[PDB]
RNA sequence: GAUCGCCUGCCAGUGGAAGGCUUUCUGCGUUCAGUCAAUCUACGCAGAGUGAAUCGGUCCCUAAGGAACCCCCGAAAGGGC
RNA sequence: UCCAUGGAUCUCCGAUCGGGAAACCGUAUCCAAGCUCCGUGGCUAGUCUGCGCUCUUUGGACUUUGAAAACUUAGCGAACU
């Protein structure tokens, strides 16, 4: 049950490495085309997802370094950040087109 | 750009070490020291103490040596001086003697790829292009 | 090194700030009139597109 | 163009420190980049995580700068913020490695 | 922890401006500093710490003044208004 | 990873819109011709028929300021010796 109620909880989730396993496999970051071929809404929702993730991760990092000075978790932030980069890039790219007042306010609401 | 002509794994023969005369597969290629580690070649005994990891005593492990001190074997078993190039677009680029062309050992993956996860997005959620645009525009923003 | 000044180390008559917070008049009698107009307001969307988990998969095909 | 500054992608890397070494809390502590206002953090932690904050205050420290002569190495510029919830929230002791590894000592 | 002292309208108290700029605190340590043998700290490492419609700045004004324009004057700079 | 090309973002002072205690604090117009947007008048409601706004963007003209070592050519112009 991975259901984080209590908005405080958002800054973390999922007690890692339960009784006997390494659920330490955490996948790969998004890629250029994989992001290219998506819609605007699901794009920005993936965005805020990455946001909440970057938040939880930085919070993990500094909490651990401060209190126990260990931080066993490996870095996941570069994939999170650079994927935010790619989102922003595909947006700024599908931005340009013919109509002025449309392409403007498109780039604008992006940047 | 081709700064290297000795690849991971391929059979090689020794020169000039304290153990001149031996053939081995190169376990690692340190590109910084211009050096390589070859199986069972260049043994050396480390003293080590380590508390948690049970680093506990003499370890006979293999340490590198300069690439200008190994040369690779052939189906004549010696000198290739294998510099070579056969740029014909029918392959065999690498490893021409000074005759026999080997295109690497084809190891392909150093680290295994995980075959599951929960926290992870199911594979691309099955790449499906999610109506980015199909009718020359749909999926656009408001 | 104590390079360029910064209000943390100055006399009480110093003001630098952090460069982007323009949200009102600047009142005459030493106040501040924060309008509603110039306040950041966000089109953040609801429960997000859920099939989009935080990062893509490594499971080989 | 309804509201002038109409944002669409907020990117303030809010980093909560820890509850007050507690389990049911009225107010807590962020540490963000040194350009996060009160109005901002209010309208964003209301609008993205669904908090309900009342008093938003922000003491503004700086980084731990260590030097050995001319060799100076510094860090970021925190903006430690305190935020006050209208009705206390709770934290389960097992959310993560954190808050039991920590509460050990 | 305890007896004993010294200060109590400019060497010893209280809130602090000017100045310092982590020197405050928390754990670890004692290589360096301490006018010792230092387990101690204003010392090294590690970590945390400063919340303010009302305080003090910000801001409005002007004094002493420094300049802007125009103007006047001077080989150049620039000076004067 | 990496090379080459070409594209995206591209914080601040120096500084050049105003202030400034360098790295910080304050901020477009005019006019045409563009859908949307927001009431207005039409009473004749007829594409139900028409006016006048705005935020914006294009596309102009208004809206405007640049630095170096030595070299050169000049203006000044000294004492030691």
């Amino acid at each position: 049950i991975r259901t984080p109620t209590n908005p405080l909880e958002e800054f973390f989730e999922f007690d890692r490495s339960q009784d006997e396993d390494k659920p330490v496999v955490y996948g790969r970051g998004w890629k250029a085309s994989e992001l290219r071929l998506k819609s605007w809404d699901d794009l920005q929702k993936l965005w805020y997802v990455l946001l909440k993730e970057k938040n939880m991760l930085m919070t993990q990092r500094q909490m651990l370094q401060a209190q126990n000075m260990q931080f066993p978790n490996p870095e996941r932030i570069p994939k999170v950040r650079r994927s935010m980069c790619r989102i922003k890039h595909v947006l700024t790219e599908r931005a340009i087109e013919e109509p002025d007042s449309r392409r403007s306010a498109e780039m604008k609401r992006m940047v | 750009i081709r700064h290297w002509k000795i690849l991971r794994g391929d059979n090689v023969m020794i020169i000039r070490g304290k153990d001149k005369g031996e053939t081995g597969t190169i376990k690692r290629v340190i590109r910084s020291q211009n050096r390589v580690i070859v199986e069972g070649k260049n043994l050396i005994k480390k003293h080590i103490k380590g508390g948690p990891d049970h680093e506990g005593g003499i370890f006979t492990v293999e340490a590198p040596l300069h690439a200008s001190n190994v040369q690779v074997v052939d189906p004549v078993t010696g000198r290739p001086c294998k510099v070579g190039v056969k740029y014909l677009e029918d392959g065999t680029k690498v490893r021409v003697a000074r005759i026999i062309p080997r295109p690497e050992i084809l190891k392909i993956r150093a680290t295994p790829r995980p075959t599951t996860a929960g926290p992870k997005d199911t594979p691309m959620e099955f790449v499906w292009e999610q109506t980015y645009d199909a009718k020359t525009g749909k999926g656009m923003p408001d | 090194s104590l390079d360029i000044l910064s209000p943390k180390r100055a006399p009480r008559d110093f003001y630098k700030g952090k460069n982007c917070k323009p949200t009102g008049f600047h009142t005459r009698k030493g106040g501040y009139v924060v309008q509603p107009d110039k306040l950041p307001n966000y089109v953040v969307p609801d429960l997000t597109g859920f099939k989009l988990k935080p990062y893509v998969s490594q499971c080989p095909l | 163009r309804l509201g002038g500054r109409v944002v669409h992608f907020a990117n303030l890397p809010i980093k909560l420190l820890m509850p007050a070494k507690l389990t049911n809390i009225h107010e807590f502590a962020l540490k963000t980049i040194p350009s996060a206002s009160k109005i901002e953090i209010k309208r964003v932690l209301e609008s993205l995580y669904g908090f309900d904050v009342e008093k938003v205050n922000t003491l503004n420290m700086d980084g731990k700068k260590k030097k050995r002569g001319g060799l100076l190495i510094a860090k970021a510029d925190y903006k430690k913020a305190y935020v006050t919830l209208r009705s206390p929230l709770s934290i389960s002791r097992d959310l993560f490695p954190v808050k039991y590894i920590e509460e050990d000592r």
